[PDB]
């Protein structure tokens, strides 16, 4: 149930910030699916079942954020203005990226559908695959991912700033410090794609290939940034 | 988090019949962290601030260990500067207390002097082997240090076997935080003459006899 | 004097509290002893000397005592016999004779610290 | 209130996983009804009241799942990653089948409406009742029901795998083992329709009759599978 055996969970009691937050996460994953039209005929029913792969990817992504939220409020039981503010910024970013994720998930499901050879339906429905639009695709979703991890780092730093008020022991201080580093390291990969796309060194699709290729090398690039700080 | 925001907090607290910070000003071990926060120019900066607190009537002129402790335990002052040993008396009182990093001065941290409580055997004693038995087999043991610690806390004990229990205590974490920002005292024979030079210097500047520039002049000699 | 031999890793203090209720209802003393190597000290002492009145050990050592002639045949009435599980009586039987009273089934388990190891091997 | 007198309920305190889960179940039954259009005239008002039979069947179906969820989290009070994962898969399946159930419930209400002789409205609105479409109807809803019971079996097996951590007694171990068997036996009937429909032995509607007829013989066919394992 808990991540660390040395951590004393201050947030085992449910609070309003967590109850409100659960409503928002449930609403995000629910409206992502139920924002679709109701099938009126067999043809709509089969069309609507093609949407489960894009939705599974979106849902998997949202609960992973919900889990990190659950663990933070479980660890510190925080309920102050600044925690409320950072918590709202988080849910706000989540909410504005729910329908854009439904879009990206459908788009990539068609692109990976074409590759594997499961389907052969048109991508002209998405509009024009131009360099400017494919660059804005990276910058948009890259800015979204960066912000979510950036906010989780700020939330852990707020708990670190209140370590004495929270009576954090040497193990809990260490966990909190490690959780900040983890979230900044997670926020560093979308920040690096976003910057590469905004400068656009090649002036063509090559830029988008590199920017997209940093997510496939998430684990190794996170280890390089972690290794650079430990080597000094 | 900073020394320079205490005067503002004290103005706020004095309106509600409370002090902000009361600590032992007589013993130099308590005033040294502020004096050594920047450093000389650092000792002149740190002490002038301490002198301005007494000059602005934020702190009392003859604040000693007893009236500072009593005032904090009574619930008259919001803060105090003390060691592990002082915690048990606060627990006895009905004061929800916290132990934390010492305030920073001029951005840099206040560097307290770190002490190692140590037991020595008197050269002119016939019970040297009996004292070695007491110190080794009875005191410096998990069970022996627990007995001393439940009376008045020792701080970060030297016994390796106590590492996990010390790490489970939030106040020890704050103690180790300050100990890393400070430095261990050299054991040298001149420490006595040094401490006396700082004890007089701080009292003279606190009462209003010698100037801050003239205090470091007489202390460096 | 009623003397009982049971291993020191068992509940001899509790067995003595039963022995103390026995002396209240009869007048016989019930001392409980726990000597080291009693499984191999009983067949040497009980053969030659007096040793204990009643010996407590896992059923596996009792066949050797029964073959050597160091144990009395148990004759419990049907109503007492019926209070215990019939499979337990089979463990205390050697050559169609009941050689002891079954108390409890013991088996080793993996004891683990849930704090140091929540999902053990 | 409780199912077993020998069970010690570890989940009497409400948690985030259960709060989040309640939001999703409430949202599913709520949006099923309130995804309809608002009546603007008397004619729409009477049309909208024909939808209560299909909705009653859908709602009855969803609370039955909610009840099983309530009983599981009441029994074990689980809150770990794997329980969160299996719990998300469950809510995900629920969510993707909310609007398809609204469809099936409306379709079957018209078919049973025609039989009893209450109404005589067209089924051409649903599209073409072809063999391929009626087979995909079984396979779709059959795959949905199988997955829900399959997930409940996996959830109980996760609790069985943590029997010692949960300090389960001989009665509770027995209940947990029985709950796994119950859910696999429940998952066996939609798995058997789905397989019969996917092979399609007859190559015509006969396949769909048999596949549909296994749900009418749910109780007896569940007893046959239960009797086969006990006879050996
Ligand atoms: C890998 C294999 C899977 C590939 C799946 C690709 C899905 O791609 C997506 O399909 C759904 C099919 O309903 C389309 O969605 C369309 O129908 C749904 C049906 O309810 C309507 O809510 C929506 O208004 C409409 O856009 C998306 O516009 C298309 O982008
Ligand atoms: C057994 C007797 C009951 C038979 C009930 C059959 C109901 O069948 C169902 O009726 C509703 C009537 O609103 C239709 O529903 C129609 O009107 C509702 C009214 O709000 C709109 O939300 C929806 O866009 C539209 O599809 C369904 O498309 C039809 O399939
Ligand atoms: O005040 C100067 C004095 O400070 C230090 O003594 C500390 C002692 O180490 C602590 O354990 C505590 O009890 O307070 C003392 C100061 O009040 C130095 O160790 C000592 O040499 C010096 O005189």
């Amino acid at each position: 149930v808990g991540l660390n055996p040395n951590f004393s969970f201050r947030g085992k009691q449910q609070t309003r910030i967590e109850t409100f937050s659960d409503a928002v996460f449930a609403l995000a994953i629910t409206l992502l699916v139920l924002s679709s039209t109701i099938p009126e005929t067999f043809e709509d029913l089969w069309a609507s079942m093609r949407d489960v792969i894009p939705f599974a990817i979106c849902v998997a992504l949202i609960i992973v954020i919900w889990y990190q939220h659950y663990i933070f409020f479980l660890k510190y039981g925080l309920q102050d203005k600044v925690t409320i503010l950072l918590n709202t910024i988080l849910l706000f970013v989540l909410l504005v990226y729910v329908y854009p994720l439904k879009f990206l998930a459908r788009f990539l499901s068609e692109i990976y559908g074409g590759i594997f050879g499961i389907i052969e339906t048109d991508l002209s429905r998405f509009g024009e695959y131009s360099h400017q639009n494919l660059k804005l695709l990276m910058v948009n979703y890259g800015l979204g991912a960066f912000a979510i991890f950036l906010v989780f780092s700020l939330m852990y730093w707020r708990a670190y700033k209140m370590k004495s008020l929270l009576d954090l022991n040497s193990y809990e201080i260490f966990d909190t410090k490690s959780s900040i580093i983890a979230n900044l390291l997670m926020c560093s990969v979308p920040l690096l794609s976003l910057i590469i796309t905004l400068i656009d060194p090649w002036g063509n699709f090559r830029t988008t290939i590199l920017s997209g290729f940093l997510y496939f090398l998430y684990v190794p690039i996170m280890i390089v940034f972690g290794r650079i700080t430990s080597k000094k | 988090k900073t020394w320079e925001e205490i005067p503002a907090l004290d103005k706020e607290l004095k309106a509600k019949g409370k002090s902000a910070l009361m600590f032992n000003l007589q013993e130099p071990y308590f005033t040294w962290p502020l004096i050594a926060a920047d450093g000389n120019a650092g000792a002149k900066a740190g002490l002038t601030f301490l002198v301005d607190l007494i000059k602005n009537k934020h702190m009392n002129a003859d604040t000693d260990y007893s009236i500072a402790e009593a005032a904090f335990n009574k619930g008259e002052t919001a803060m105090t500067i003390n060691g592990p040993w002082a915690w048990s008396n606060i627990d006895t009182s009905k004061v929800n207390y916290g132990v934390t990093v010492l305030p920073t001065f001029k951005g840099q941290p206040s560097k307290p002097f770190v002490g190692v409580l140590s037991a020595g055997i008197n050269a002119a004693s016939p019970n040297k082997e009996l004292a070695k038995e007491f110190l080794e087999n009875y005191l410096l043991t998990d069970e022996g240090l627990e007995a001393v610690n439940k009376d008045k806390p020792l701080g970060a004990v030297a016994l390796k076997s106590y590492e996990e229990e010390l790490a489970k205590d939030p106040r020890i974490a704050a103690t180790m935080e300050n100990a890393q920002k400070g430095e261990i005292m050299p054991n040298i024979p001149q420490m006595s003459a040094f401490w006396y030079a700082v004890r007089t210097a701080v009292i003279n500047a606190a009462s209003g006899r010698q100037t801050v520039d003239e205090a470091l002049k007489d202390a460096q000699t | 004097k009623l003397v009982i031999w049971i291993n020191g890793d068992k509940g001899y203090n509790g067995l003595a509290e039963v022995g103390k209720k026995f002396e209240k209802d009869t007048g016989i003393k019930v001392t409980v002893e726990h000597p080291d190597k009693l499984e191999e000290k009983f067949p040497q002492v009980a053969a030659t000397g007096d040793g204990p009145d009643i010996i407590f050990w896992a059923h596996d050592r009792f066949g050797g005592y029964a073959q050597s002639g160091l144990l009395a045949e148990i004759t419990p009435d049907k109503a007492f016999q019926d209070k215990l599980y019939p499979f337990t009586w089979d463990a205390v039987r050697y050559n169609g004779k009941l050689i002891a009273y079954p108390i409890a089934v013991e088996a080793l388990s993996l004891i683990y610290n849930k704090d140091l190891l929540p999902n053990p091997p």
